[PDB]
């Protein structure tokens, strides 16, 4: 209920980007588990570990190591760090002055 | 370096514009990504960069200032420093040789011998052949599918007689345990003409691995008790333990050594005798010695590693192949590297299923498997609300018959028209085209004044309004009043029958057991009380809670 | 819930299986209804007033 | 009610103690019955 | 209020403690930043005793 | 801090610290704040946390 997926008018849901980021971390983590239990060619395993690291960093603070990913609609997905910081964040805009 | 003068220039002026940053860069910095990252360095420290009363603030810093300055001084020499995944992978994939022009068949022969070494290694094992005769008898005695043991060979009934023949040969091999060596070679050469089911073979291999693990664990129980606790000496334990491996002299005639260490193993003496009897007993549980099956699975792991160290090479080449193939879906809602990873996994899949026997070139078939697995993973993990793969295929054929029906019929498809041209019942097509659309992001920038987002207007349909909680506490008070106007019979039985000011509302029998009366009396009492409550002077206050 | 339960079991007014979500005039607005337009999905029975 | 706000890193055992269960699959909900 | 946890099959550096400038990981080990991010992405190896 | 410490030492028999008063700008006198909640409020939050 902090990263909710809510039914809109017309059945087209609405989701916060944290679901995208958690999903990208979870797929890559499951694939790393898969490749580890296949004895895969270790260059592919290196790539999986690198991608999982990049995913965890997009999840923790997007646009802090490389370029913001991505988003699905061509705008930088916001992550937990974006949920805290920023003029339009959480410490400022509903924490100090609220409706 | 020159960027040092650039940083001090920005600090002098109090800013830095894109012109000066484009000037003062390391000339052969051809990488726009490290360009962006180095300007993000010079900005993340502060000064702030721009492109053209500039009195706001500094924000930083004496701690991160020298940090970013150090990173800049280093990055002045950062030659091969792309530092992003998609380019690092391309680097380390093109760096490896593309040494594959019908050397695939040589690699395949390597695998062929390596997979036959594991075959002969297992097939030299007595208890596994016992397991195989077991499963021939069970699969022909209806324990599983009739071919649930073998993947063909180099025919139900002559095959059952073949397996009876193999059973006779192996059981006489067991009968003639020197004399046993020639008969086990008989065993090996007579099984060498067969071919098992890879699942049964897999359990075979895993049982060999459990053999290895348990034998090494009893190795640990022998050694660590003295070789790791009493500090049993290394080379003497070597030349005595391995070299004897059977008799009591390795331990019973070694406790009589009275050495500085043989005066240390009387503690574990009976424990290592348990280990000795377990050695000889597991030799029975396997049928043959520990050394024999040990070196058996050793050479088998040799052959398996020999096979694996060639699939590595061909997956290198064919992973260049996969980066080739994958680029047709860069805008399918999935990351490019994730596409390449699914293609790599499918490539290993096809490499273990590629065959030279058809004489087909590798690429056309591995790309078959790769397109399969990549479209699979796209259909699987490209959408938050997972629709199954068949639904994705159905929406795809709907879309493909939609562009066609648009370019032909001029105006637009419609569910009537689509149920015409497609073979669906005019309503599941409705739900399909309802399903296809993506959840809009809850951080969509709304067209408002406050920089508002779509997540700020999503109201709450589960909350009960505080007029509707103070219209329930008022009701609780009203019912407690109107029940107080009543005997303990009616009050207790109504609080108990319903959930009023109590835990779970009981049925009639529980109320009766609390009142020691039968259920029909309870029904009469509660009906009496409700009758009493129905009239005004007991109903006016409750009824005002009914706006109906 | 409870005692709401008892207040519906006393006066016997059933719990309707339908929720009210009708379109009503805003608060403060007061004007004649000068028009009504009804659109329907294709292949759905038009009511008496459509 | 509560005095000062303490802060630190998070031990993996502490992060396992926060959680009420692992998350193994990337599934949000069903597409027909939205449970 | 309930939280979950994903069990990373491989470790993963906290980007806050690798790009905090100074890198807390980096300045704790006294290993400069580019060396850390070069052992990170498997560009190199680092001995450990 | 130095005021209270060297004052309670002056009450003692030990020589206090000879301080020298600095002078900062408002956007740096605010940067140094005891409570990390407020500091995360009006500063770079990632650095503060
Ligand atoms: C970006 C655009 C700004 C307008 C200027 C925003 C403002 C509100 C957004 C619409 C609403 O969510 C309603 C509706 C929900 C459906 O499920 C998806 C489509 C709709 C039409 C949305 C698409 C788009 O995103 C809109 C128009
Ligand atoms: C005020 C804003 C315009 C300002 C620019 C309009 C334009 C589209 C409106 C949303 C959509 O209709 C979808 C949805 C319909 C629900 O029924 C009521 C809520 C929703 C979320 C609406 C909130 C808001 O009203 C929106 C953003």
């Amino acid at each position: 209920d902090l990263r909710p997926l809510v039914p809109l008018d017309g059945g087209r849901f609405a989701t916060s980007d944290l679901n995208d980021l958690y999903r990208r971390v979870i797929n890559r983590n499951n694939r790393l588990k898969r490749l580890l239990d296949l004895a895969a060619p270790d260059i592919i395993v290196r790539n999986e570990k690198r991608m999982l690291q990049e995913a965890v960093d997009a999840l923790l603070d997007n646009g802090r190591r490389g370029r913001a990913i991505t988003g699905s609609n061509k705008r930088p997905l916001k992550s937990l760090a974006d949920m805290i910081k920023g003029k339009q964040g959480r410490f400022r805009q509903n924490l100090l002055g609220k409706r | 370096s020159q960027l040092k003068l650039l940083v001090t220039r920005g600090k002098e002026q109090g800013y830095l514009t894109y012109a000066e940053v484009n000037d003062h860069l390391p000339e052969d910095i051809v990488d726009s990504d490290q360009i962006e990252d180095i300007i993000q360095m010079i900005n993340d420290m502060g000064i702030q960069v721009m492109e053209e009363l500039m009195l706001a603030e500094n924000t930083a810093d004496e701690d991160a200032a020298e940090a970013a300055a150090q990173v800049l001084s280093s990055v002045e020499s950062e030659i091969g420093r792309t530092t992003d995944p998609v380019r690092m992978y391309m680097r380390e994939m093109g760096t490896v040789e593309l040494l594959t022009r019908e050397g695939e068949i040589d690699i395949a022969k390597r695998i062929e011998d390596g997979i036959n070494q594991v075959q002969c290694s297992v097939a030299e094992y007595p208890e596994a052949i016992t397991y195989l005769l077991e499963q021939y008898d069970r699969v022909e005695a209806e324990e599983a599918r009739l071919s649930d043991l073998i993947t063909g060979f180099v025919d139900p009934e002559l095959a059952r007689e073949k397996f009876a023949e193999l059973r006779a040969q192996y059981v006489v091999t067991r009968d003639t345990i020197a004399t046993a060596q020639e008969e086990i070679l008989k065993l090996s050469e007579v099984f060498k003409q067969f071919r098992l089911v890879p699942k049964q073979f897999d359990y075979l291999v895993n049982s060999m691995r459990v053999m290895m693990d348990r034998v090494r664990t009893q190795e640990r129980l022998i050694m660590k008790l003295c070789v790791e606790q009493c500090k049993m000496p290394k080379k003497n334990f070597i030349t005595l333990f391995t070299g004897n491996e059977t008799s009591d002299t390795w331990f019973n005639a070694a406790i009589a050594m009275n050495k500085p260490w043989s005066e240390k193993l009387h503690d574990v003496s009976e424990e290592v005798h348990r280990a000795l009897q377990k050695l000889q007993q597991i030799e029975e549980e396997t049928g043959l010695t520990i050394e024999q099956v040990k070196d058996i699975n050793r050479r088998m792991s040799i052959g398996e590693a020999k096979a694996r160290r060639a699939k590595k090479e061909m997956v290198e080449a064919n992973l260049r192949l996969v980066i080739s193939i994958a680029k047709k879906y860069t805008n399918r809602g999935l990351q490019f590297l994730d596409l390449i990873q699914e293609g790599n996994i499918g490539l290993m899949k096809a490499v273990d299923k590629f065959e030279y026997r058809r004489g087909y070139k590798f690429s056309t078939y591995a790309t078959w498997w790769i397109r399969q697995a990549i479209t699979r993973s796209i259909a699987d993990q490209a959408r938050t609300i997972r629709i199954p793969v068949h639904m994705i295929e159905t929406i795809n054929k709907l879309n493909r018959i939609s562009r066609q029906m648009l370019q032909e019929m001029g105006r637009e498809p419609t569910p009537e028209e689509l149920a015409e041209r497609m073979l669906m019942p005019e309503d599941k097509i409705r739900k399909v085209l309802k399903i296809a659309k993506e959840p809009i992001s809850m951080e969509t920038p709304i067209g408002d004044d406050e920089d508002s987002h779509l997540g700020d207007f999503i109201e709450d349909t589960t909350l009960e309004l505080p007029l509707d909680s103070a219209t329930t506490e008022s009701l609780r008070a009203a019912t407690h009043d109107v029940l107080a106007g009543l005997t303990a019979r009616e009050a207790k039985v109504l609080r108990m029958r319903f959930g009023i000011d109590m835990n779970t509302d009981y049925t009639l029998e529980e109320v009766g057991k609390q009142f020691d009366v039968t259920r029909e009396r309870i029904r009469q009492i509660e009906a009496k009380a409700l009758r009493k409550l129905r009239h005004p002077s007991r109903s006016e206050v409750l009824r005002s809670f009914l706006d109906d | 819930t409870p005692e709401e339960k008892l207040l519906r079991a006393i006066f016997g007014e059933k719990a309707s299986d339908v929720k009210d979500s009708s379109l009503r005039v805003p608060n403060g607005v007061s004007g004649t209804v000068i028009d009504v337009q009804v659109f329907t999905r294709d292949g759905v029975e038009k009511d008496k007033r459509a | 009610e509560f005095d000062a706000i303490k802060i630190a890193l998070a031990s993996p055992d502490m992060i396992r103690s926060w959680s009420f269960g692992e998350v193994k699959k990337p599934e949000t909900i069903n597409y027909r019955t939205f449970k | 209020e309930r939280m979950g946890h994903i069990e990373l099959a491989s470790p993963t550096a906290h980007i806050w403690f690798l790009k905090s400038l100074p890198s807390r990981i980096g300045l704790l080990l006294d290993m400069p930043l580019r060396d850390i991010e070069r052992v990170l992405y498997f560009e190199s190896y680092v001995v450990i005793e | 801090r130095v005021k209270i410490a060297n004052r309670e030492l002056e009450a003692n028999g030990k020589v206090g610290a000879t301080y020298s008063r600095d002078l900062l700008g408002i956007t740096k006198a605010s940067l140094a704040t005891e409570s990390f909640i407020s500091a995360a409020s009006f500063q770079e939050t990632t650095r503060v946390l």
